[PDB]
């Protein structure tokens, strides 16, 4: 009373179950009304349609719509990584460590990638075979060590107690192991890019390697032994297939044009860029 | 009705007689915290005018052979105002922007720029050294440039590895000198997380890059700057403390 | 369309958790009119954008 | 117990089967999620939005001129100035365009494109042109007066600074699949050319030449199946 | 053992670890010789009717 | 019988899995439950409750002068006593805590911690202090009019014995993992200073100096996910 | 003094805001920070050349092995049931077609003497038969306390 | 979980046996089906 | 929440015995006050305890 | 970058040929005094 002053989204959401279906339209003789001019500075694109640059026939279109939401086009398996087991004869390690980044493998990181912001389930199944390829009846275990957990130090180190841990104990002839894993991380998403740094504190000009490394996608490390006292003499690699399920996104992004290099840094060749789009003899001829 | 515009914002306004609409990035407008989102329990501080209004860069000058610049948000504003004083004492910042970026010429001048606002804009390493030690990085006065701006090496790929073609995902405008003399884009507040630190993150840079390039025939006026004015709409601190500059 | 008494079942879930579960349930939902158009004062597709 | 009787697809493991797996932490409840800014839900709403053909791909077109179309004033009227294939899925302009990654990961599409054109010269210029399509059939058009015959928009240089050239899906198939040709080149999609329909114009005193630029995008119309893996990206070994 | 489906205008692989067996969208079969033989079903794909 | 087809996850065995495994007893009826005194149902209650930091954690403390704090009179005014981060799944003081054992089997917690001191003077002892708590940032505050600028509660000493600082949640994540630094250095909590507010002020004839023991616990905010494995245990051979 | 911890809060000492609290408390409870499987026993059995007992037994107590004695350990008194998992592998590691037997012998009840002795009968004793290579054998165990 | 006991006719591929196979492409829409003519339902009409 | 129409099946047991079942039907019952306040006379967080 | 912190008009040059900034009202007291400076220069208004 004796101060005053103290005293939404225009865009909607529609269910589409299909193709959008094409009305009839006949021709149009008069000024005043011009469908086709745009102006694309405002940075809104053009909203022209069929109908009004042509004439047209009925359409009603059943072509369906829904393999190409987020959860259909994430929800496959593919590789995350590859785990070398030597246990063998010489140096002899007996168990191998592999901290979680997805970003290992090209292929699957593209496709993260175009967006910038993702919240998901996640599906691991471990496909292990022998040096060539085989499978022996050795028993195995994958042991998940989160973030703070101690590692195991030894083939037999008391670390493989798990009395915590989640581990999973299976044959090389069994059926590739699998599990469901939650999402995990302390903030409320995935970002495949953090512009900053993890801590404060003066920068180096020269060297900054802790440049774009976000905290919250420290996951823990996967470990992996040969169940057994004395040594085993086979080598063994474990690959990984990471599936994404219930898979929410945000803020789509550009496609990455050039050749990877690092796992964790978008570095790019200053010499050498790659045209995105390969090159004719001139442009006045389409083929 | 379209072409004719004002912006006002605390005690500073902004007059247009040339605009192409305005864009709202993402279709929403900025907000403060909503309680059922919000986490840290103790209360944020909400000066309103004093923070949330049109500050002013330098002009950069727009020559025929430049590659364009960029800026980092809120890291622009961290030295200057009110604003970067709050966000010195608390370790917890949120809010939007209102970007306007003015570029006039003479209807006998030619070229389009291109305004764009990037949400986490990384900057890469420029070398062909795969292995992550002997592998180059960016310095600190590059990935945060700061009032000054930085420039591209590489502007077709936008420094980060990523085409410049498809960068119209990102809330954008064309400054197209036969058109509009300005671009103007109001961005919400985008994170993971509800507040953050405006020190060690900047939430998204802003970009000007010439696509077609600046032409003018001999005897026109050579000089011509770019220059950006940004308002902090809806802006929260919490976490005061002791005051870090970085 | 058809499958008259197919009697499907998929989404019943064996374990307690929510996360162990199959997609999807789908979704429909679209909003392009954010990405494509995200503009304050809207433009019709007869008149001319700027005037 | 129950009796039960195993059938092939036992122990394989089929990357998009959908099955449940078994939970490793039991109790488990996520983080809180918050609104965020921008979310998408299909991969068709990023095909609708408009990004730059690179239409100059050519060799010599250095860094990012290589997005712009040259446009002077002509001596010869009707004379040719830009073609490029229609098909978005295959190597070409459409190769730098976002429809045209989306397209890559997908056997098959079915829908109809746009063209938009942004010219970008001084106020004082002036111009017309001729931005036609041509459905399958005999190669890139020679002339103006057989380019006029398909579909065609004429666009005066003016105030409104961009006219699209909408390229209705005109198919005997639902689909076409994106490959190449020889045998797939029965699902090309037609030829895109852009003419002088007058002559750009320009006073004494202005640059005697300007850049169109050119944007490409989807209608409401379009869809895609048969999701796939892209053949832009290679790999030889395991990034470090 | 690995099975996979290589659609029209996808990268066929080129040697045995190359790297278009990383299948992050190709559906892929892995089995096993002493399994009981692998099985799917498949749609109907052509882009006609 | 019924057709199966058997699925990946088959012949494993996962620790936490939740199944029905079979009986060796059938028939079999246990011994009768009675009631027995302090009973626990989660592992939070047990966190609520304060135990005794150990903030003099430092070398030559001896064996159990390690959890006191010497106060005694100053000469310059505005001096600093004792510091300790926040963090309670990490080496340092709570290491000492109930609390700092529990959050150590987790990867990740989210709260309010709560720090009680109490100061075992004299009856005659006066004296008062300041308790300041400052949000991650610039490091460990040198000066008290740095350190008042955060959150701080001043205590005079008198017939109640204990102050209570409470450490509200103050952070960009909802939750924090416990760890070491350099990367998770993100995470860090915060430092908490315990500075002369006026001075330790004694009549003649009573001893010259006294011990403040401090304590700590959690508030009803407090919470915790991802079990894991502790660090602090060792093992090297089957206990005989 | 009176051991009772500060009832003091968050809200009375500084200045808040209203925060609408959804993380879940769940995953703290004694059910799940007490279910997991975690080693509570090794039980070593030549049988093989030289001097050959041909059997191994092993008292049962959990407190052998640290890691899953220091969370029990947090209490004095504990009623539960229990699920035991036998992972039986070779000496370096592998599994052969070899036919096991797991009995259990309360007590009271006579141990084996030898591979072959009669208290293999196991008329009454529960036992478990499985072969190297089957999944590991598991079994689920009551509170068999005389006390309570 | 529940107990299962396997018969004869496991691991068997009968060609002429029908059941289910799991699908390749989820969420797989098929090309719209369209009239055409002469179409066949048993071969009996091709007897006569 | 969410997962409309998921239905969920886990307690159901397949023996005779209740100790052959699964975990847990959980609890959500917690007493704190009885190891972090024992105090014969209440004490008020407003009031000082000795008076 | 020291005079935009002021109240401060941007102004395009256009058909509109002219702005206007107005100069609120901001003062300790209700009047000003109209006179010198050097004690006077209390009341001085400010800086365009
Ligand atoms: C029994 C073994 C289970 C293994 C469980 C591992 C689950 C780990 C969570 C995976 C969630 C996605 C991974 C995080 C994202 C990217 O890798 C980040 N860039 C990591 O730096
Ligand atoms: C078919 C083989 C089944 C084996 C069944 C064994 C069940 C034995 C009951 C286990 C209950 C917990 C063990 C007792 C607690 C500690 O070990 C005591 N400290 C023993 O001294």
């Amino acid at each position: 009373d004796p101060v005053e002053d103290i005293i939404r989204a225009i865009s909607s959401a529609t269910n589409v179950e299909s193709a959008a279906n094409t009305t009839p339209s006949s021709h149009r003789l008069e000024t005043g009304r011009v469908p086709a001019l745009q102006a694309a500075e405002t940075g809104a694109t053009s909203n022209a349609t069929d109908e009004n640059m042509i004439e047209t026939r009925c359409v009603v279109n059943r072509n369906g719509v829904l393999e190409t939401t987020i959860n259909h086009f994430f929800s496959r398996s593919g590789l995350v990584g590859v785990v070398n087991l030597t246990d063998g004869g010489t140096d002899t390690t007996g168990y191998v460590t592999w901290d979680i980044d997805i970003m290992g493998f090209v292929q699957l990181r593209r496709k993260c990638e175009m967006f910038t912001y993702m919240r998901f389930n996640a599906e691991f199944t471990f496909v292990t075979t022998t040096k060539n390829g085989e499978a022996r009846p050795y028993m195995l275990q994958y042991m998940y060590v989160p973030p703070g957990a101690p590692k195991p130090t030894g083939r037999d180190a008391f670390q493989w107690q798990t009395a915590t841990n989640p581990s999973v104990f299976v044959k090389l002839t069994d059926p590739p192991a699998q599990v469901s894993v939650p999402f995990m991380s302390p903030a409320s998403a995935y970002q495949w890019f953090y512009d900053g740094y993890p801590t404060f504190g003066q920068h180096p000009e020269t060297s900054n390697t802790t440049y774009g490394l976000c905290p919250n996608n420290m996951m823990g490390t996967f470990a992996v032994r040969v169940v057994s006292r004395e040594a085993s003499q086979l080598k063994l690699q474990t690959r990984v297939y990471m599936k994404l399920k219930h898979v929410r996104a945000w803020v789509p992004r550009p496609i990455r044009s050039q050749p990877y290099l690092l796992k964790n840094f978008p570095n790019y060749d200053s010499s050498k860029i790659t045209n995105s789009a390969r090159d004719r003899s001139s442009i006045k001829q389409a083929n | 009705s379209d072409r004719v515009a004002q912006l006002t914002v605390g005690n500073s306004s902004i007059t247009t007689q040339e605009a192409a609409n305005i864009v709202l990035a993402y279709g929403e407008w900025p907000e403060y915290c909503p309680d059922t989102d919000a986490t840290a329990v103790d209360k944020p501080t909400r000066p309103d005018v004093s923070v949330n209004r049109f500050y002013t860069l330098d002009s950069k000058m727009w020559q025929e052979n430049s590659t364009g610049w960029y800026w980092k948000f809120p890291d622009v504003l961290n030295k200057t105002g009110v604003f970067g004083q709050n966000a010195q004492f608390h370790y917890l910042y949120r809010s939007g922007f209102c970007l306007h970026v003015q570029c006039n010429a003479s209807k006998f001048h030619q070229g389009a720029l291109l305004v764009a606002v990037i949400p986490e804009f990384v900057i890469a390493g420029r070398g062909s050294n795969t292995k992550p030690n002997e592998a180059p990085h960016p310095g600190f006065t590059t990935t945060f440039p700061g009032t000054t701006g930085a420039t591209f090496h590489d502007p077709y790929v936008l420094d980060s590895g990523v085409p410049l073609s498809q960068a119209l995902i990102y809330p954008h405008q064309w400054i197209n000198l036969r058109t509009n003399n300005c671009a103007t884009v109001i961005v919400p507040y985008i994170n993971a997380v509800p507040f953050d630190s405006a020190i060690n993150h900047s939430n998204f840079g802003l970009i000007v890059i010439p696509v077609s390039p600046l032409k003018y025939s001999s005897g026109a006026t050579t000089a011509i700057p770019i220059t950006i004015t940004i308002a902090p709409l809806n802006s929260e601190f919490g976490g005061l403390r002791q005051a870090v500059s970085q | 369309a058809t499958g008259g008494s197919t009697i499907n079942f998929t989404n019943i879930n064996y374990y307690k958790d929510s996360y162990a579960a199959s997609a999807t349930r789908q979704d429909f939902t679209q909003d392009p009119k954010k990405f494509t158009q995200p503009v304050l004062d809207s433009i019709r597709e007869l008149s001319a954008p700027l005037n | 117990g129950i009796p039960a009787e195993l059938r092939p697809g036992t122990n394989q493991f089929l990357t998009t089967d959908d099955d449940t797996a078994a939970p490793i932490l039991p109790g488990f409840t996520p983080t809180p999620t918050i609104h965020i800014p921008g979310e998408v839900h299909s991969l068709l709403e990023l095909c609708r939005v408009e990004t730059i053909l690179e239409v100059n791909n050519t060799t010599e077109a250095t860094g990012l001129t290589r997005l712009l179309i040259p446009v002077s004033s002509q001596n010869k009227a009707d004379e040719l100035c830009a073609a490029f294939m229609v098909d978005p899925g295959r190597i070409g302009p459409w190769q730098s365009t976002l429809v045209g990654q989306i397209c890559r990961y997908y056997t098959q599409w079915s829908g109809s494109l746009k063209v938009t054109f942004m010219f970008t010269g001084s106020f004082m210029a002036t111009g017309k042109m001729l931005v036609a399509y041509s459905p399958p059939g005999s190669a890139q058009p020679a002339n103006r007066e057989t380019a006029m015959l398909g579909t065609h928009v004429i666009w005066d240089f003016g105030l409104q600074s961009s006219v699209s050239l909408v390229i209705p899906w005109i198919s005997n198939t639902h689909f076409r699949t994106a490959k190449t040709g020889g045998n797939y080149d029965y699902y090309t999609a037609g030829v895109v050319t852009l003419w002088y329909q007058t002559n750009y114009v320009v006073p004494p005193e202005t640059p005697g030449e300007a850049y169109i630029i050119a944007m490409g995008a989807d209608l409401y119309k379009f869809t895609l199946k048969i999701c796939k893996d892209t053949d832009e990206v290679t790999q030889q070994a395991v990034l470090q």
